[PDB]
RNA sequence: AGGUGAAAUUCUUGGAUUUAUUGAAGACUAACUACUGCGAAAGCAUUUGCCAAGGACGUUUUCAUUAAUCAAGAACGAAAGUUAGGGGAUCGAAGAUGAUCAGAUACCGUCGUAGUCUUAACCAUAAACUAUGCCGACUAGGGAUCGGGUGGUGUUUUUUUAAUGACCCACUCGGCACCUUACGAGAAAUCAAAGUCUUUGGGUUCUGGGGGGAGUAUGGUCGCAAGGCUGAAACUUAAAGGAAUU
């Protein structure tokens, strides 16, 4: 990980954090 | 009615005899009541004339052409539709013209057709979005809907029949020697699944 | 009362063309590139090459009896590389040194009014 | 730190300028900060040259040039020799 | 073993009735049988050469030209024209740092349906007491030159069909009519008018060529 | 005030046939209704009747059009395009 | 341009506006000029010519439509033809060829 | 023929590459081009025409405090990306591939979808940089240059003179900068502002408070989406960092 790639990574681990949640209700 | 491009009655002085013909074109683009149209070789260079093609430039755009002149118009009569004058055979004289298909054809210079594009273009863009649009669209054309799949009819109506499942079965492409009876999929395939890209072959 | 040709020479990088043609060019006569006269690809612009392009050319000068010819040199231009090819200097000065005289140079290298972005991207070849 | 005034090359009062491509491996470079240089060769190769006037026509005469402007990307153009680092102070010079 | 060179023929061409050396060279067409004839293949071509060849003297050491052939012409073809140009090597002798370019074009008509277009370029110039290094111009100036080099170009053509001014241009003239033109504007270091070319492929109309 | 905040004439079709195709649909049916001007008239009264049959409500002048516009721009770089090779046919 | 050099009339001289009232203008030799919109038909066009061929007046066409001449004029109205009757202090009928 | 350190994938006797003569399409604007210009910024370079806009200068013109900087709220905003039309020459995320390699769907080679142009919509981020808020005042020399004005028996321009226009010379206001040098500043690198500060106050807005966790979570909010804007804590650590020296 560099700065760009680093985003890039907490970018996916945010979003498919963000879409489980959908899962539940 | 029935036809996606509109048609323009226009009316001539019948040179042989006291009376007028009102001949039937497809309108092209840009033409209106009370515009005055010129038809033949010497006729100028705006939309809405009809022309030998020898005539016209290389670059030229005109429509409802004749594969060999006089038979009164058969290419390019789609709304939004029109071919491209590409280049002269003088001697010998033919022109060469791409059309619609991206296909390039080569037709006897002599051959007329009427400047510019054909009018109502851009129909397909809208989507039909309710299934009676489109009885409505075929009950002025034929009896050409709606197609009930093949894979949902039983064996002794499709080669797509029978099955537990719904399944073509075997491969659904036809080779073009088959006979009518069998010729239901993907006839003379020479590729199949997505593509990505467009015309102007060689 | 000598008559003329056109060299219409192509000296770029990997081969070396030479080419005579008449003033008009829809007839022309007996190409030899830089491969003809040998067969490495690691060796086929190399001045070496370029003598021996120009040997089988200038003796293939009276197959039908002519004698001289003018000169144009154009690299790979267009878009690419705008500057002579190794085998260029040489295919010259090898017709020059075989008895066939000339005259009249000129550089027709194709360059553009800067047009039609080129090979290699935007961070080069990296090599 | 930074480590010239000019920071890449040559360029206050204009925030953008468009760029040119390097003639060996064509990278971006804009063009303030590209480094050109002329090349002018003789049409003729070293020395090479006697041997074609003897196959001439035209008293002499001939003698015309090649004009190529060669810009350069940084990386390239140190590489190739044609610039060299100089030492702290000797950087600033035309 | 078919040396298409000895089974092929060898044939003359005049171009002009300008100028003085009319006469060119030879090429050859397969020789000419009912029709493939060197009749019907032969003459859709034309030229390309240099210009101090045409005239004589090396301060002219620049200048292509185009040749129309129109018609087969008994073993020999007169040519009328289809433009003529620069050399490559010799514009980029002159475009040099610290100075303005300036460069206009024109294209007109011949009165009789032939048609071309052509161009013109000139530079500045330090006076001679200039120690500003770099001479460059107001582009109120260079416009204002742009709008007046194209007023002199269209002033002589249109009073010409396809012929009539063709006679003008050699001895370097126009150069002169730009510069009483342009010496109360800006210096001015180098004029020229490189290109020319014919658009129209119109009626031939025989007639025409045998001036010549 | 405001009815839709968004759907405004294809606000007719409700919920059914997904917000894309309502939004497609959408768009050529405002160029559809549309009142344009009249190149002779002047006044601003031509909208469509029939696809591509484009008349001037008074001056009564029909032109035929696009099927959605009373011009499309292929027509409008066709026009510009003739009429660039009707000039050096003519000169 | 040329746009500009008819607004000093309408402060200055007098005018009207229209074909059923400047074809009056022409049938009194009192209209020193009229200015025909381009969008406006080539009949009435013709017609309004062979006045002024009677009138003994010459005739500028205009560049734009009855709407751009209007604004041109200074109205919010579409305009055909407008004529001149006295341009008083105005530049206009020196300025034309 | 191609291409390469070297090759291979590719084309070609229905004749490639090369040459000619015509043509079409789409992009781009070479060389001129610079320690030059313009714009609030992002940016802006072939011609001419139309539409409005603009700074500097000049002014013995008018108004007269109308101004400065700014929560909130707005306009524009590279490239990419989104949607739908047109357009698709080229180059070219993905992909196809041929090499290379221990492996190498990587750097190289050859193709190639999207994209690259565009219209109508979004989108609002870039090391959006001068990493330097804006307004105002003062504190050093120098020579250049762009635009403007003045001046001068000055050089070139003849129309028939002059007037302009180009150049020289002094000055001048306003720029893009630059060189010298610091008295002063500073951790230094360096700075005419980063000076006029423990001799600490001209006006004003925004931001930071050890390093991670983290621009994460949660709420809100804008977006169609990608994502933007706002934004913690538990926990964890004696460092992580700047500039210079050897
Ligand atoms: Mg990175
Ligand atoms: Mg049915
Ligand atoms: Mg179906
Ligand atoms: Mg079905
Ligand atoms: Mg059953
Ligand atoms: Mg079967
Ligand atoms: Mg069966
Ligand atoms: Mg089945
Ligand atoms: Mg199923
Ligand atoms: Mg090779
Ligand atoms: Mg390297
Ligand atoms: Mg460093
Ligand atoms: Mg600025
Ligand atoms: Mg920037
Ligand atoms: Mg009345
Ligand atoms: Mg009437
Ligand atoms: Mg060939
Ligand atoms: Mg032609
Ligand atoms: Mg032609
Ligand atoms: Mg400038
Ligand atoms: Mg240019
Ligand atoms: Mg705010
Ligand atoms: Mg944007
Ligand atoms: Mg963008
Ligand atoms: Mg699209
Ligand atoms: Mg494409
Ligand atoms: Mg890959
Ligand atoms: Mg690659
Ligand atoms: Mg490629
Ligand atoms: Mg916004
Ligand atoms: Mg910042
Ligand atoms: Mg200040
Ligand atoms: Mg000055
Ligand atoms: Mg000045
Ligand atoms: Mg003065
Ligand atoms: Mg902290
Ligand atoms: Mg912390
Ligand atoms: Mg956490
Ligand atoms: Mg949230
Ligand atoms: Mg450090
Ligand atoms: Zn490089
Ligand atoms: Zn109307």
């Amino acid at each position: 990980m560099r700065a760009k790639w680093r985003k890039k990574r907490t970018r996916r681990l945010k979003r498919k954090r963000r879409k489980v949640r959908a899962r539940s209700k | 009615s029935g036809r996606g491009a509109p048609l323009a009655k226009v009316v001539f002085r019948d040179p042989y005899k006291y009376r007028l013909r009102e001949e039937i074109f497809i309108a092209n683009e840009g033409v209106h009541t009370g515009q005055f149209i010129y038809a033949g070789k010497k006729a100028s260079l705006n939309v809405g004339n009809v022309l030998p093609l020898g005539s016209v430039p290389e670059g030229t755009i005109v429509s409802n052409v004749e594969e060999k002149p006089g038979d009164r118009g058969a290419l390019a009569r789609a709304s939004g539709n029109y071919v491209i004058i590409i280049g002269h055979n003088p001697d010998e004289n033919k022109t060469r013209v791409r059309l619609p298909s991206g296909a390039k054809k080569v037709i006897s210079s002599d051959a007329r057709g009427v400047i510019g594009v054909i009018a109502g273009g851009g129909r397909v863009d809208k989507p039909l979005l309710k299934a009676g649009r489109a009885f409505h669209k075929y009950r002025l054309k034929r009896n050409s809907w709606p197609k009930t799949r093949g894979v949902a009819m039983n064996p002794v109506d499709h080669p797509h029949g029978g099955g537990n499942h719904q399944h073509i079965g075997k491969a659904s492409t036809i080779s073009r020697g088959a006979v009518s009876g069998q010729k239901a999929g993907l006839i003379a395939a020479r590729r199949t699944g997505l593509l990505r890209g467009s015309q102007k072959t060689q | 009362s000598q008559v003329f040709g056109v060299a219409r020479i192509y000296a770029s990088f990997n081969d070396t063309f030479v080419h005579v043609t008449d003033l008009s060019g829809k007839e022309t006569i007996a190409r030899v590139t830089g491969g003809m006269k040998v067969k490495a690809d690691r060796d086929e612009s190399s001045p070496y090459a370029a003598m021996l392009a120009a040997q089988d050319v200038a003796a293939k000068c009276k197959e039908v009896g002519i004698t001289a010819v003018h000169v144009k040199i154009r690299a790979t231009g267009g878009t690419r590389t705008k500057t002579p090819g190794p085998g260029g200097q040489a295919a010259l000065r090898a017709l020059a040194r075989s008895g066939l005289r000339i005259g009249r140079i000129e550089d027709v290298t194709p360059v553009p009014s800067d047009s039609t972005r080129k090979k290699g991207g935007r961070r080069g070849r990296r090599l | 730190p930074k480590k010239r005034a000019s920071n890449g090359r040559n360029k206050k009062g204009r925030g953008h300028v468009k760029p040119v491509r390097c003639v060996n491996c064509s990278k971006s470079i804009p063009k303030d900060k590209a480094i050109k240089r002329m090349a002018i060769r003789n049409i003729v190769e070293a020395a090479a040259v006697r041997d074609l006037s003897e196959a001439s026509v035209y008293p002499e005469y001939a003698l015309p040039k090649t004009y190529n402007k060669l810009h350069y990307c940084v990386s390239c153009a140190i590489h190739a020799r044609i610039v060299r680092v100089r030492s702290r102070e000797d950087r600033k010079n035309r | 073993v078919v040396d298409p060179f000895t089974r092929k023929e060898w044939f003359d061409i005049k171009a002009p009735s300008t100028f003085e050396n009319r006469n060119v060279g030879k090429t050859l067409v397969n020789k000419s049988t009912g029709l493939k004839s060197a009749s019907d293949a032969l003459k859709g071509r034309v030229v390309e050469v240099c210009l101090a060849d045409l005239q004589g003297s090396e301060d002219h050491s620049f200048r292509k030209i185009k040749l129309r052939v129109d018609e087969v012409q008994g073993k020999n073809l007169l040519t009328n024209f289809h433009g003529m140009d620069f050399t490559t090597d010799k514009l980029r002798s002159m475009v040099r740092k610290w100075q303005t370019l300036i460069e206009a074009n024109v294209t007109v008509k011949t009165s009789d349906d032939y048609v071309l277009r052509i161009f013109a370029i000139a530079f500045t110039r330090k006076q001679a007491n200039q120690v500003k290094r770099h001479s460059y111009a107001q582009s109120s100036h260079i416009r204002a030159i742009r709008k007046v080099i194209s007023e002199i170009l269209t002033k002589e053509v249109q009073g010409s069909t396809l012929a009539q001014l063709t006679s003008k241009l050699i001895p370097e003239v126009i150069n002169k009519e730009i510069e009483n033109a342009t010496k109360d504007i800006f210096p001015l270091q180098n004029i020229h008018v490189r290109k020319v070319k014919l658009l129209k492929q119109p009626k031939f109309d025989v007639g025409a060529l045998m001036a010549l | 005030a405001k009815r839709t905040k968004k759907v405004g004439i294809t606000g007719k079709y409700g919920v059914r046939y997904g917000s894309s195709l309502r939004r497609q649909v959408k768009k050529l049916e405002i160029q559809q209704h549309a009142r344009y001007d009249c190149s002779f008239c002047g006044k601003k009264t031509v909208k469509r009747g029939a696809a591509g049959i484009w008349t001037c409500s008074c001056c009564k002048k029909t032109v035929a059009g696009g099927a959605y516009t009373v011009s499309t721009a292929a027509a409008a770089t066709v026009r510009s395009t003739i009429r660039r090779l009707r000039e050096m046919v003519e000169a | 341009s040329i746009n500009q050099k008819l607004a000093l009339v309408i402060k200055s001289g007098k005018y009207t506006l229209g074909y059923k009232s400047t074809v009056k203008s022409l049938r009194q030799g009192k209209s020193k000029l009229i200015i025909i919109a381009a969008n406006t038909p080539v009949l009435r066009k013709s017609e309004l010519e062979y006045y002024a061929m009677l009138s003994k007046t010459k005739v500028y066409y205009f560049q734009g439509g009855n709407n751009e001449l209007g604004t041109a004029v200074g109205k919010l109205f579409r305009v055909g033809v407008v004529s001149i009757l006295e341009a008083g202090d105005s530049d206009i009928l020196t300025t034309l060829a």
